């Protein structure tokens, strides 16, 4: 029900 | 001429005029202001004055607590780095067709506090109602005056710009529910915020108070050892800020279940990952506090990454990025002659000195 | 000046070791204590008043005349005036408040970030847009200091 | 001597032995294997088949449909690029306290493949509970045999070692369902699988069938405008593999909620960012899809970057790596004489008959 | 063979600009084909048995016999290991092969890329361990393909 968490990056651009 | 690093780009001498800024409609070319500023340019006194009247007029209109829905970029500290918030917007989204909310300190310790001002002002204006700004701790007189800002105006502006910022700051909003879920502020909670309510009864217009609700919301930090804490105590004072108070994983959770609310969205403390997510709460599974820093590489030492968080329906997306490059100034915007002149006068005195003996 | 140009002449005399009857660099860089001096050459390059390269004692009395007690502030700030003004056309230029700076600052501070804070330096203090300092500017600059 | 580039590191002669790869208690020296290997050491052949075998023999044993729990980093393609192997090693975490999940491709394109499964399998003999394996649609005879791993197995070793490896493969676990919530395959779905049931029920010990279940789920690839298409049909054949199908955005959603899944983790097509998240699922607002590619700068020319997921309850973080320095092959694994003989022998042939006439 | 002495006799004449008797590298170069082939000097060397940097006419001969109908696979891997083997100790050593792939590849590789090549060849064909490669070694090598078949002219 919750939202899940992605974790991404360093986004270079 | 016989500038000797050809290289190095020479900043505009040129002042942008109210006619460049605005177009006829009231609306700022962000993307002139944009350019210009990156080169390190300047805009008419009065320019800037009307950007931050203006942006202060818009601000002055909303409520302490904002309502905001999702889909929207969350971001922390910025602290006058303005060439990381250029690229802050790239990773983020456009405000053209994306909605942010940013938790204060804007100003102090960058040495591009008046760009971030008046970008982040324009774009208010320009985006009334999809880029959201809250009041931090260092967007006040007794900060600014002590830090860099109250100085960095005077240098390249006039105190007169200094004073329009301050009323500008009075009038940024406290504090966001976002999406009906979270509760967004730059610090944390105060055993004085049982409710959200609790924070609109507030008067935000002034000079943030030495303890209290406003003082607390701009202030406090979770304790060193949230989630894993071996005192009940929810709010002790906070000797680290010299005021306010750290809250306890109990403290939050009790706020959350009260409020239905899902989690606490902050800044204020610098996080070496741009981020940081505390335990989970017991109740729902997800983080009961965390902490979004958008500072890269803060202080051009700690070399963190920064980050802002996309919310997305049920889905939570922490973007990381590093830092860009930016121009180099002396420490409290003192130019050439002020910073080597008195050792210029020592050095050639000694000189004289040393021969007539 | 009258009878202090003979002490000053005393002190001339055993500093021009060639006696050749006037002081090359060389022969300032001979005290122990000139030789870590910054600005040791900007201050022989200014007493220098026909850059033939060396000092001769007429340039080094009037020389030192600049400095006394007796001296007003127009004549230190000239004086400081004259450290960064390199070729001596009055107006100090990008590149020589760069190289005089460079001088002083040595490696500490990157090329790149010199010359930022000099463009800076010169674009608040250019009031006339010559993109050069005048003198006039310049004692504007370095006015309720000192 | 006459070696005209002295500072090239030279490969050792050695072949390690079965006391240097394995010890009292029967564990493999992972790092004594590892920093042979970068040198492009060899092992015994015998001490090779030992490996392939006791790894084999472990994966013999394992379900079709593994079971694994979080927290755990999930590896996409690697074929044969050992020296980002042992990069993405340090940028998931170490074995020794890292659970980690190979969706396949360990071989094949790369010149070090039979390095990355003597790597893999030693890993797997030491942490049999820790570290996963999965086939991928490289990992059989058919396409090693058309691609490079047989002939490099020849060059390097033996047919022997070539076959120890096809019979280790057919071993191979086809897909692992992670933290009860993720459907981990190499290539996808399959009309065929409507539940993980089916999944158990296939028998995997064989050559991988042109068609089939089996089959579908090594080579299926999501459909080309994947979320954004007009093509009703759930699975249309794979005219690019040659076999298989496509399938699309319905047909994944439909299969998620059907066995209460939040998304379908991946590999088999490369990507520029080392990843790629596909259109949300309307029913959990999450990613439907997600491919995981771990070969940066792909065949030497890509110039991607490669990425691995570490996963914990409801944190995904994907962690993006570049490509490292690697040895350099020719075509085919030839030496220098099987190379330019036959340029040699014309180039001398070609003088003698001008020569001549 | 009495007529083959009198074709390559006419042949050598030719080839001899200057008529001194021996045959130099210069007029080798003077063909146009002689002068775009990166092996042509190394042919020379290898014709050139008593070192003198020219090519007598018996010599002249012996070389083009190697190249016969008449011959077996034998002479021919021979005169293979030759090309390789620059300094003619009876081995192929590492600089050796490196120098003469540099020639008939040029800088289509870069330094290392070469050079770890040809470690890889040697120690899969050093089978003695001596870092370096035996005429035997050679033959284990390269004995397949059967090169030695359009070695004739
Ligand atoms: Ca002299
Ligand atoms: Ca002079
Ligand atoms: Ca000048
Ligand atoms: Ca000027
Ligand atoms: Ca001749
Ligand atoms: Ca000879
Ligand atoms: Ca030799
Ligand atoms: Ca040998
Ligand atoms: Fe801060
Ligand atoms: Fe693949
Ligand atoms: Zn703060
Ligand atoms: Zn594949």
């Amino acid at each position: 029900p919750h939202p899940v968490i992605v974790i991404t990056g360093p986004h270079e651009e | 001429t016989d500038r000797v690093v050809k290289a190095v780009p020479f900043p505009p001498s040129h002042r942008l005029t109210a006619k460049e800024v605005f177009d006829n409609d009231g609306k700022p070319r962000v993307d002139i202001l944009k350019a210009h500023l990156m080169k390190e340019g300047r805009l008419e006194e009065s320019v800037a004055l009307r950007i931050i009247t203006e942006g202060a007029s818009i601000l002055r209109q909303e409520k302490n607590l904002l309502d905001i829905d999702a889909p929207v970029t969350v971001c922390g500290d910025i602290h006058g780095q303005f060439f990381d918030l250029m690229k802050l917007f790239e990773v983020g989204g456009s405000p053209a067709n994306t909605r942010y909310l940013f938790l204060g300190d804007y100003v102090d310790r960058g040495y591009f506090s008046i760009e971030c001002v008046l970008y982040l002002w324009a774009l208010k204006i320009l985006y009334p109602k999809t880029l959201f700004l809250l009041r931090g701790n260092h967007e006040c007189r007794h900060l600014t005056e002590y830090f860099t800002f109250k100085q960095e105006c005077k240098i390249k502006y006039s105190e007169r710009v200094y004073d329009a910022c301050m009323d500008a700051f009075d009038c940024l909003p406290l504090a966001a529910l976002m999406n009906q879920q979270f509760l967004c502020v730059h610090g944390g909670l105060s055993p004085e915020i049982n409710t959200l309510d609790d924070i609109r009864k507030l008067d935000r217009f002034k000079e943030p108070p030495a303890y209290g609700p406003m003082c607390d919301i701009l202030w406090s930090d979770p304790l060193e050892d949230f989630g894993n804490e071996k005192t009940q105590e929810h709010f002790t004072h906070n000797t680290v800020r010299g005021c306010s108070y750290f809250y306890s994983y109990p403290a939050v959770c009790e706020f959350l279940q009260h409020n239905n609310l899902l989690s606490i969205l902050r800044a204020h403390e610098a996080q070496d990952a741009g981020y940081r997510m505390y335990r989970k709460s017991q109740t729902t599974g997800f983080p009961s506090l965390i902490t979004i820093f958008s500072a890269p590489n803060y202080l051009d030492v700690y070399n963190n990454k920064a980050a802002v968080l996309k919310y997305e329906n049920n889905v939570m997306n922490i973007r990381q990025f590093n830092c860009s490059p930016h121009p180099y100034w002396l420490p409290n915007f003192m130019d050439v002659f002020t910073w080597s002149l008195p050792f210029v006068g020592e050095k050639v005195t000694e000189m004289l000195v040393n021969v007539l003996n | 000046d009258a009878d202090e140009i003979k002490r000053l002449g005393k002190r001339f005399k055993k500093l021009d070791l060639d006696n050749s009857g006037s002081l090359s660099v060389e022969e300032f860089m001979s005290l122990p204590e000139l030789q870590q001096n910054p600005l040791v050459q900007r201050v022989i390059d200014i007493f220098d008043t026909d850059g033939n390269g060396e000092v001769d004692f007429k340039e080094f009395i009037e020389g030192v005349s600049q400095f006394s007690v007796k001296g007003d502030k127009e004549q230190k700030l000239r004086f400081a005036f004259r450290i960064y003004d390199m070729d001596k056309d009055g107006y100090i230029s990008n590149g020589e408040l760069f190289q005089v700076l460079k001088m002083m600052v040595g490696n500490n501070l990157k090329d790149t970030q010199l010359q930022q804070i000099v463009d800076k330096t010169i674009i608040n203090a250019d009031k006339d847009g010559d993109g050069r300092i005048s003198f006039e500017e310049f004692c504007a600059v370095v006015g309720g200091l000192d």
